[PDB]
């Protein structure tokens, strides 16, 4: 009737310039907030749930 | 004590790495010198057959060694000493160890004399096929062709029968085996007892389920061919070999397709006249393109080798049409492998024929999308001119390579540089001039490299043709031209026809026209060139006259080999010393 | 000595390797030409850039034949010879033996296989394991790599390089001032200049291998315009067509292995460079094998 078995994975990305500060990295913090959800995505994967989530993607 | 090298200091080096093992197997012959022959025989080799590894490379080291054991066992009189260690290596799983195996059991083989062949050998070929395992069994297979001839009757009756019997086994893979191994093994027999036994199994192995054994059976069908007699092929192998043509299975009428010109030349050329030519035009017309690819190939041998008698009747009455309809087909592999051959039948049909039916089928295949079949039409052009002269290429083949002397492919074009001599020695200098020069400037400043060489090579046979004074009309301003190139690898070129140019066009022309414009490149900014330069001048040296080296190179050289480049002073200096 | 080398030199391109003392010889010459090499080597304008060759010994001969022989034409080869082919061996020693010959005809630099790790797994020491019976040649080439310069430096505009940037290099001074004499690290900043790619994205990003970056048009236009380049040319992806611009021809990438694997049924170029940086990409298949 309703499936609950497709999370959604909403990520809202703050896309303001002041996203645009360098970490100790050499990376933007905009660069670590894509590298968040790639990793974010990358451990999700290991769970055999993790097939039919949605993601995704608002900014600002 | 530790100091027994059979058991301590051999079972000690199982560690972790594997190259210290191969080490050990490597050195395994220091270790047998130390030990007494019979100690040897006694301890070690017991030891290496009741111990069993998990290592494939140490197997294979392992079986390796056992080859040449012979000379540190005692001698050919003790050889059968090693039979038990390889007879363990010659049932593992693996594959590889078996083959090794099986090739160090028949390396002793000759060790071992008559008596000991029998009292042992032939045992220990009855224990591996009647082995549980299958792999023996296998195994079992190789070992007969070096039993066999010199073992008594009743042995090689027992031979016989062992073999008949591991062909009609119940497992594939060794039936896969055995036929692989039936041609070598058919070589040695007696011709009637070829006849007696192994022709009906071999008929049988041709009818059985499975498709990799059939496979197999063509391939040992040329060898069992070869050996019998030609009276008997009719109902021998004829029979088989119409059933492996119309088999369902392609691998099988492929691997048919390939071995056909060794079948035709084994049957005798009447027996391939009357069965041979719908078996080759129904794999010619085939459905799969790899068994029609497969018979493309050997268009030219199988033609070449029927009787000349009744020859050209077959080919234009059988194999043309199917030729014609290959020319057009769909897959280009098949195209590919008819464009190899397909010139070699211009001096068996003859002229007019070529030019009649051949001809069209060239020209189709000169102008395909696939630079596979246009390569390989090329390469065969000396044999169409030959035949039907030159007079027929200029009208109907000139314009086709013309065209692909600007081939997307380089080595399309390369052939056509390949050819261009013949061209040349084969017609004039009015007409080479208006067809043919402009191309032969056009390939100097090819991208490919290759080509650009191909080019100067071509430059000296072309003046070695036509003359020099053709070359200081023609050749040489279109040279001089490229000296002046803002690009080194046009200068470079310049350097490399001026190499090959120097040694056709004599003493002047190389004196008056050639040199100035090698020595002022001695400037250039570019090293590459400036070496170039020197290796040059070491070349065209001796075809220089002999007035102009200490006034004009030998300035050149000295100022070069004080240059600020290593390899340029380097072979200004080689230049130095060649000049003397 | 010299006589010797180009004996060497005519045997190898035949495809017949040294034997192990020969090896060992060339790779001390080797060793004692690439101490002199900066991080960054300076190219003079005429040259070839070629790609990865990784090992496929007839694929560089017809490599040759497109572009010229060597010392005749200039030639920067931006590291992967070895790994993914069955002449591993012959094709490295044929490059070392150029280098050493011809020491300002020849550049090569080092590719992320050119490690001591990645030949293990991908099948250099297999190679050299079977056609000498001892790792000893592997050393040598393993410890010969460790002194192949990161990166050239073509008239001052072109930056070859075999894998990319790194957000902790922003000037070429970081480069000239790194240690390269060591195994490629699994992170810092001389791993990103062997293993980044670019990326059609923004910013850095995480390389889908296990080490590098991945970076977009925007981080090599900053690169470029810091750092005085025109172009960064590069090696170290797969490219079917052999070459490919990136970045608004800020990048481009050259793949001079053609049918990669055997399997991949690439096309393979070569970015030849004239005296006025003219370019000019030589695509070719690869060679007929008997
Ligand atoms: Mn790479
Ligand atoms: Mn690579």
């Amino acid at each position: 009737y309703f499936q609950s078995n497709m999370p959604i994975l909403l990520f809202l990305i703050d896309t303001s310039a002041s996203m645009n500060q360098r970490s100790h990295l050499g990376t933007t913090y905009l660069d670590t907030a894509k590298g968040a959800v790639e990793t974010f995505m990358k451990l999700r994967a290991r769970d055999p749930a993790s097939r039919g989530d949605r993601y995704m993607l608002v900014t600002f | 004590d530790s100091l027994y090298p059979i058991a301590v200091l051999i079972d000690e080096l199982r560690n972790e790495d594997v190259q210290l093992r191969l080490n050990s197997i490597k050195k395994l012959s220091t270790i047998a010198l130390a030990l007494g022959v019979e100690r040897t025989r006694s301890e070690l080799l017991p030891f290496l057959t009741d111990t069993i590894y998990d290592e494939d490379e140490v197997l294979l080291a392992l079986a390796e060694q056992l080859g040449t054991f012979t000379t540190l066992v005692g001698g050919p009189e003790y050889v059968h000493c090693l039979l038990p260690p390889l007879e363990s290596l010659a049932t593992v799983e693996e594959t590889v160890v078996r083959d090794k195996a099986v090739e160090s059991l028949r390396a002793i083989s000759h060790e071992h004399s008559p008596s000991d062949l029998e009292a042992h050998f032939v045992p220990l070929v009855k224990r591996l096929a009647g082995g549980d395992w299958f792999t023996s069994r296998t195994s079992a297979c190789g070992l007969f062709s070096v039993c066999y001839p010199r073992v008594s009757s009743a042995v090689k009756a027992e031979l016989r029968q062992y073999f008949r019997n591991l062909c009609s086994d119940d497992t594939p893979m060794v039936r896969r085996a055995a036929a692989s191994k039936l041609g070598e093994f058919a070589k040695v027999l007696e011709l009637d007892n070829v006849k007696s036994e192994i022709i009906p199994m071999f008929s049988n192995l041709a009818s059985d389920e499975q498709d990799s054994v059939r496979l197999l059976a063509v391939e040992a069908c040329v060898n069992i061919a070869q050996l019998l007699p030609q009276e008997d092929l009719e109902a021998l192998v004829m029979p088989t070999l119409r059933q492996a043509a119309e088999d369902k299975s392609w691998r099988v009428r492929y691997m048919v397709a390939d071995k056909f010109t060794e079948l035709q030349k084994a049957v005798g050329p009447e027996i391939t006249k009357t069965d041979l030519v719908p078996a080759f035009q129904n794999l010619m017309k085939d459905c799969e393109a790899e068994v029609r690819a497969a018979a493309s190939h050997k268009v030219k041998e199988f033609c070449e080798n029927l009787s000349a008698d009744c020859r050209e009747n077959v080919i234009m009455s059988q194999i043309l049409p199917c030729i014609k309809e290959l020319v057009s087909d769909a897959n280009q592999h098949v195209k590919s492998a008819l464009a190899s051959v397909i010139m070699g039948l211009s001096p068996i049909l003859g002229k007019d024929n070529t030019i009649e039916h051949l001809l069209p089928l060239f020209l189709a295949q000169l102008k395909d999308e696939c630079p596979e079949v246009r390569l390989n039409i090329i390469s065969n052009l000396d044999c169409v001119n030959e035949v039907i002269g030159i007079r027929q290429l200029s009208q109907s083949l000139l314009p086709a390579i013309v065209e692909l002397a600007e081939d997307a492919k380089w080595r399309v074009r390369l052939a056509i540089i390949e050819y261009m001599p013949l061209l040349a020695g084969q017609l004039g200098v009015e007409f080479f001039d208006e067809k043919l020069n402009s191309l032969c400037m056009a390939w100097l400043v090819d991208h490919v490299y290759a080509i650009r060489e191909a080019a100067t090579s071509n430059l000296k046979k072309l003046v070695e043709k036509f003359g020099k004074e053709w070359a200081h009309a023609t050749i040489i301003p279109k040279v001089l031209a490229m000296s002046g190139d803002p690009n080194y690898l046009h200068r470079m070129t310049t350097l490399f026809c001026i190499n090959v140019l120097s040694e056709v066009c004599g003493q002047d022309i190389t004196t008056k026209h050639m040199l100035p414009t090698v020595l002022r490149m001695a400037g250039d900014p570019v090293a590459n060139v400036r070496f170039n330069v020197a290796k040059s001048l070491q070349k065209i040296g001796p075809i220089l006259d002999n007035s102009t080296l200490q006034s004009e190179v030998k300035p050149i050289l000295e100022k070069l080999t004080q240059d600020q480049d290593v390899d340029v002073k380097y072979f200004a200096q080689e230049a130095l010393t060649v000049l003397s | 000595f010299t006589k010797e080398l180009d004996q060497w030199i005519e045997q190898l391109n035949e495809c017949k390797q040294l034997s192990e003392s020969q090896v060992k010889s060339l790779c001390e010459k080797a060793k004692e030409i690439l101490t002199k090499e900066s991080n960054v080597q300076e190219v003079r304008c005429p040259v070839t850039v070629c790609g990865d060759v990784h090992g496929q010994f007839h694929d560089l001969m017809e490599l040759f034949r497109i572009g010229g022989k060597s010392p005749d034409t200039n030639y920067l080869f931006m590291g992967d010879y070895v790994n993914r082919g069955y002449y591993s061996v012959e094709t490295v020693t044929l490059l070392v033996a150029l280098k050493v010959r011809y020491r300002e005809r020849i550049t090569i630099l080092r590719g992320n296989h050119e490690s001591r790790q990645i030949t293990q797994v991908y099948g250099f020491y297999d190679e050299c394991l079977r056609k000498y019976g001892n790792a000893n040649v592997w050393k040598y080439f393993t410890d010969l790599f460790d002194y192949l310069p990161l990166t050239a430096l073509v008239d001052g505009q072109i930056f070859c390089l075999h894998g990319g940037l790194s957000p902790s290099i922003d000037t070429l001074d970081h480069i000239r001032a790194l240690d390269r004499l060591q195994e490629v690290p699994h992170e810092g900043p001389m791993c990103d200049l062997l293993w980044s790619d670019p990326d059609d994205r923004g910013g850095w990003g995480i390389s889908p291998r296990g080490a590098g970056y991945t970076f977009g048009q925007d981080i090599s236009e900053t690169f470029n315009h810091a750092n005085g380049l025109t172009l960064v040319s590069r090696a170290h992806q797969l490219v079917m067509e052999g070459y490919n611009w990136c970045h608004d021809r800020n990048v481009v990438t050259i793949f001079s292995a053609p049918n990669y694997c055997y399997r991949c049924g690439n096309q393979a170029a070569i970015m030849e460079l004239d005296d006025t940086l003219k370019y000019s990409f030589l695509q070719f298949d690869p060679a007929p094998r008997r």
